[PDB]
């Protein structure tokens, strides 16, 4: 008690609020125009699309942790509480997008992501920065599950920067804000190590304090240490399939551990190969064109002993990150050296300091408005 | 001649609510075998079946699950074998032929095609049931040679292809537009095809920056 | 009025918060027909005694070649920026050396003595809280401080655009 | 340059070469290890070539470029063919010689209009608005007697 | 149109005023803040039309 | 900015005259006072801009782009930080 009844108090309030918005958002523009006109606060009935959905994201896997196999609540969640909110006419305000954010919130918990080609296609409503932060939050995981991290590195930098300009002012998140700050920290630290030396994209969102800490971690996982990947996985393992929070850790049920194992077994099979991928590419391409002795200078470094030195290097060439070539007549290993650029980070903040002038000009003239 | 027929009933199934409760393991699972027989592919049909095995581990099959897994290996380097790992539990990852083809998928995506075809059971039951798996692996063998390689030895491409010497070597040399090169090579790409610099040519930064700041 | 005064009439005048810059009017916009004969001096130079009009065009081509048109202004600006900002901050620190840094220890002296004796004074309670020399906002130096540092931003916005219009034109007119 | 400048010393020469350039008189690259001395064009052209903003040599310098050179060279040296050898300005400014003359025919109408209007303004602004400065001096006397009533 | 706060109009400076300013421009006082005169205008429609102004010669 | 359009206006009649001065000798017998004067009048411009065509000049120029834009960048930074002392003391 004090949890499970309040779980059911919430869910029955949630599945009722799943019904009140499933009925009155399809043919009616009548209670909607009643909701536009007589309540002047636009917040509250857009709060309920996030307040009641985030704690539904909690309470569904709260029961599903006990009801592991042969489980009720995700079918109670998605098909009846979320998909009833998903496929309708839009509440033409910040409700119709957040019903999809209610759906994609559990369509991310379910690891079944493919419909991110659909979720942004029917999202032809105005991408408000309230929803745009939650857009690049949810959508960027499918790019993180796309194994093309050179495109994923730029998406998680947006949501971690928090100069994406959100300001609401009615506890809208709700009650959980730095968890988004800490998860995108770990999702971008996931993207910091995986591609370096190419980023050089860890500078804006991740500040110089965590550039030193996770960057020294970025060295060690590439210089060989699995402790960083253990830090990179175990800090991030609930961060792929968190409800928001579990129920109560106990010894007697075998139940709670059974979806806890399901959170472990999925996302360790993916990124451990990427931990080996970070080690293969890790050496700096010091020179583009190696002779055989300096091919054997890097065949030494690729993997020696002894057997299977050329073929292991052949495996380690073919990881999308070593575009190379053997000149079999010349004995001339002809490879790449891809390098990047730094200095151009003053063109973005030149308007941000033009904002930092204007944002200082704004509220103090708003203070001057309250003392005019 | 079966893919586009059962695609629509699957395509209605995947875009509704028909994929969170394991009641739709008879339209999609044969459609996974339809992907097998024809070497055409849909991913969420595989992926929903996997979700119906993950959400309720009481329906977990072996053939269709490996038909999910082997049609994941035909369409590499897409993230189909990624989404194979996204649902199959580790106790379910240790069953024939789920475990072996996940071990085959370890050797394909990391480009261990020598270690693949050697540790592949050279004829295995579901390799032939997935049509064009022999093609699409040796497509995906010579796929990664296409992007990330210049010039190969005559042995060294059939070594990547696996258990070939010169003939089906040329069936993956004269197929992807590859010539031979002198003493003794296959013209995979050019020597200039290696570096391909992506971000070197920057700092043209006047026109966009001054225009938002001229006034 | 009058005027902007230093410690009194600076908290009072800036709680009203009079503006610091106001109404730089548009000045010359129209042919007011005082124009008449200097218009008629323009048509002659225009006309065949046109040696004096190109000399003013000659004053363009040498205004751009060798003068530090950006740098000597910015070096006067960087002189004016590193001085006038820090003094407002030396104003802002010294006031906060008195607004609170005194009153953090002024009340610390006051609260320690149990805020007074019952049968007697309350002698030091009258003695403590002597007001510091800036008690409030120093808003006589601060207003023209708010003016002249905004005037530095005008020189910046001068130095910004005058930078651009050559960084356009040099990247423009070399490029052929 | 050691030989082409027949100074009495060479070490005190090359030191006084730097003693110019160290105190920003010209551009040299002297602690090249093989003892060369380049200048550059332009490549240092802010202050140090000028000693310190005003030269001591004669106008043998070349065309260097600074802020608004390329704009103002587009003003004059492009108009350098426009005023004298052209007829294209000569047809345009003889038009402007007449386009003013239309306004100059209006100017003689304004030589009688300011005669009609601003002569009347010349007397009225001498009187009417001069009272409005005196209104600012009379209202000050008005507020003094008003303050001398309720105290 | 050109009013400020309850008594003031804009200024309208024609060029014949301007030339007498650039007779004593930044000379007879170069690095010296010459108050170069008082703007003698007149109150007409929306605008303080300056007519003539005189350069005040501080002991320069 | 208005000088730029004036700089393009003197540019225009230069092209409007001297391309007709191309056409002057190209029709019958023009470009007489323009053969070795306007050939010099354009040389009086191209000695000023562009410098002859050096690419290290453009590399200096693109540096001098990135020099004075960085001056413009920190002018935009000192645009804000001047106000950040100014606007905090006016809470």
């Amino acid at each position: 008690q004090w949890l499970w009844d309040i779980i059911d108090e919430f869910i029955y309030q949630f599945q009722s609020f799943s019904q009140y918005r499933c009925k009155t958002a399809k043919k009616s523009e009548e209670e909607i125009d009643f909701l536009r006109s007589n309540p002047k606060i636009w917040n509250v009935h857009s709060v309920l699309n996030v307040l009641h959905s985030l704690v539904d994201k909690s309470n569904i896997n709260r029961q599903l942790e006990v009801y592991t196999s042969g489980g009720d609540p995700e079918s109670v969640a998605g098909e009846y509480g979320r998909h009833s909110l998903y496929k309708m006419l839009g509440y033409f305000s910040l409700v119709g997008l957040l019903r999809l954010h209610s759906l994609l919130g559990d369509y991310y918990q379910a690891i079944k992501v493919l419909e991110n080609i659909e979720l942004n296609k029917k999202s032809m409503y105005s991408r408000v920065p309230e929803c745009q932060v939650t857009t690049y939050y949810y959508v960027g995981f499918a790019y993180l599950m796309m194994r093309r991290y050179q495109d994923a590195i730029r998406v998680f930098a947006n949501i971690l920067l928090y100069i994406q300009r959100t300001k609401s002012m009615f506890q809208r998140t709700t009650y959980k804000y730095e968890m988004i700050n800490k998860q995108n920290e770990q999702m971008h630290a996931l993207l910091a190590i995986a591609l370096t030396m190419y980023p050089m994209r860890i500078d804006e969102s991740i500040h110089l304090q965590l550039r030193e800490k996770y960057g020294d971690k970025m060295l060690r996982m590439q210089k060989g240490d699995p402790q960083v990947y253990e830090e990179l996985f175990s800090y991030s393992c609930p961060k792929f399939l968190s409800p928001v929070v579990p129920n109560y850790d106990s010894v007697h049920p075998n139940y709670h551990k059974e979806p806890f194992l399901q959170q472990l077994k999925v996302f360790s099979d993916e990124v451990q190969q990427q931990a080996q991928l970070s080690t293969i590419r890790s050496f700096l391409k010091l020179y583009t064109t190696m002779p055989v002795a300096k091919l054997a200078g890097f065949l030494d470094l690729t993997e020696q002993e002894f057997r299977i030195q050329l073929l292991v290097f052949k495996h380690k060439m073919k990881n999308l990150v070593w575009t190379s070539g053997i000149s079999a007549l010349d004995g001339e290993f002809q490879s790449a050296s891809e390098v990047d650029f730094y200095i151009d980070k003053d063109m973005i903040h030149i308007a941000d300091t033009k904002v930092a002038r204007r944002y200082g000009d704004f509220f103090i003239r708003q203070i001057h408005k309250f003392e005019e | 001649a079966m893919f586009e027929q059962m695609r629509a009933n699957v395509g209605k199934l995947l875009k509704g609510i028909d994929r969170y409760n394991p009641e739709n393991l008879a339209t999609l699972e044969r459609y996974v075998e339809t992907q097998a027989k024809e070497n055409a592919y849909d991913l969420e049909a595989n992926l929903a079946v996997l979700k119906l095995y993950q959400f309720n581990p009481a329906f977990f099959q072996t053939t269709v699950t490996a038909q999910i897994l082997l049609k994941a290996l035909t369409n590499l380097p897409h993230t189909d074998f990624t989404l194979c790992k996204c649902m199959i539990d580790q106790a379910h990852q240790e069953e024939r032929p789920i475990r072996q083809i996940l071990y085959l998928g370890d050797l394909l995506e990391t480009c261990h095609f020598q270690a693949f075809w050697q540790a592949l059971d050279e004829n295995m039951d579901l390799l032939e049931g997935i049509t064009g798996f022999e093609d699409s692996v040796r497509k995906f063998i010579c796929h990664v040679v296409g992007i990330t390689y210049q010039h190969i030895d005559r042995w060294l491409l059939a070594e990547m292809l696996g258990d070939l010497t010169d003939s089906q070597l040329k069936m993956w040399m004269s197929k992807y537009g590859w010539s031979a090169d002198e003493s003794g090579q296959i013209f995979i790409c050019s020597q200039e095809e290696s570096i391909k610099p992506k971000n070197i040519v920057e700092k043209i930064d006047f026109d966009s920056v001054s225009s938002i700041m001229a006034s | 009025c009058k005027e902007k005064d230093f410690s009194p009439e600076a908290l009072k005048k800036a709680n009203i918060t009079f503006e610091h810059m106001f109404e730089e009017v548009p000045i010359v916009i129209k042919n007011s027909h005082l124009i008449n004969v200097l218009m008629w001096e323009l048509e002659k130079k225009s006309a065949v005694a046109d040696k004096h009009e190109l000399l003013s065009l000659a004053s363009s081509n040498h205004l751009g070649k060798n003068l530090q048109l950006l740098m000597d202004r910015v070096d006067e600006m960087s002189q004016d920026i590193v001085k006038y900002n820090t003094y407002m901050r030396n104003t802002s620190k010294q006031q906060q050396q008195k607004h609170q840094y005194q009153q953090r220890r002024q009340q610390e002296n006051m609260q320690r003595q149990s805020r007074g004796e019952p049968p007697l004074p309350e002698e030091d309670l009258s003695k403590l809280f002597k007001p510091p020399q800036p008690p409030a906002r120093m808003d006589s130096l601060l207003i023209a401080g708010q003016i002249n540092t905004y005037c530095q931003n005008i020189k910046e916005f001068t130095a910004q655009n005058l930078g651009k219009l050559f960084m356009a034109q040099a990247l423009q007119e070399y490029n052929n | 340059l050691t030989s082409l400048v027949p100074f009495v010393d060479a070490f005190q020469l090359e030191r006084a070469i730097v003693d110019a350039a160290r105190h920003c008189d010209l551009q040299v690259r002297i602690d090249h290890t093989s003892r060369t001395l380049s200048f550059g064009s332009d490549l240092n052209y802010a202050t140090r070539e000028d000693a310190p903003i005003g030269p001591h040599l004669q106008s043998m310098p070349s065309e260097q470029i600074r802020n608004q050179l390329t704009a103002m060279s587009s003003v004059l040296a492009k108009a350098l063919e426009v005023i004298k050898p052209a007829h294209i300005l000569q047809e345009k400014e003889e038009q402007h010689q007449l386009a003013v003359t239309a306004y100059l025919k209006n100017s003689r109408k304004e030589h009688q209009r300011i005669l009609a209007r601003r002569q009347t303004i010349e007397e009225r602004k001498e009187r009417l608005e001069s009272l409005n400065i005196q209104r600012e001096k009379e209202e000050l006397e008005q507020r003094e007697a008003e303050l001398q009533k309720v105290r | 149109g050109g009013s400020g706060d309850s008594a003031v109009k804009q200024v309208q400076i024609d060029g014949l005023v301007v030339l007498k300013i650039i007779k004593h421009y930044q000379e007879e006082g170069q690095g010296t803040e010459v108050v170069q005169g008082v703007l003698l205008g007149l109150v007409v429609e929306d605008r303080l039309e300056i007519t003539n102004c005189f350069p005040f010669p501080q002991h320069t | 900015s208005d000088l730029q359009q004036v700089g393009g206006a003197s540019a225009r009649i230069q092209d409007a005259l001297s391309t007709v001065l191309q056409y002057a000798e190209d029709v019958l017998s023009g470009k007489v006072s323009a053969d070795n004067t306007v050939g010099r009048f354009l040389m009086s411009l191209v000695n000023q801009v562009p410098k002859i065509v050096p690419d290290d000049f453009e590399t200096m120029l693109n540096s001098n782009i990135n020099d004075l834009l960085m001056v413009t960048y920190l002018a935009n930074l000192t645009q804000s930080q001047i106000a950040l002392n100014e606007k905090l003391v006016n809470l």
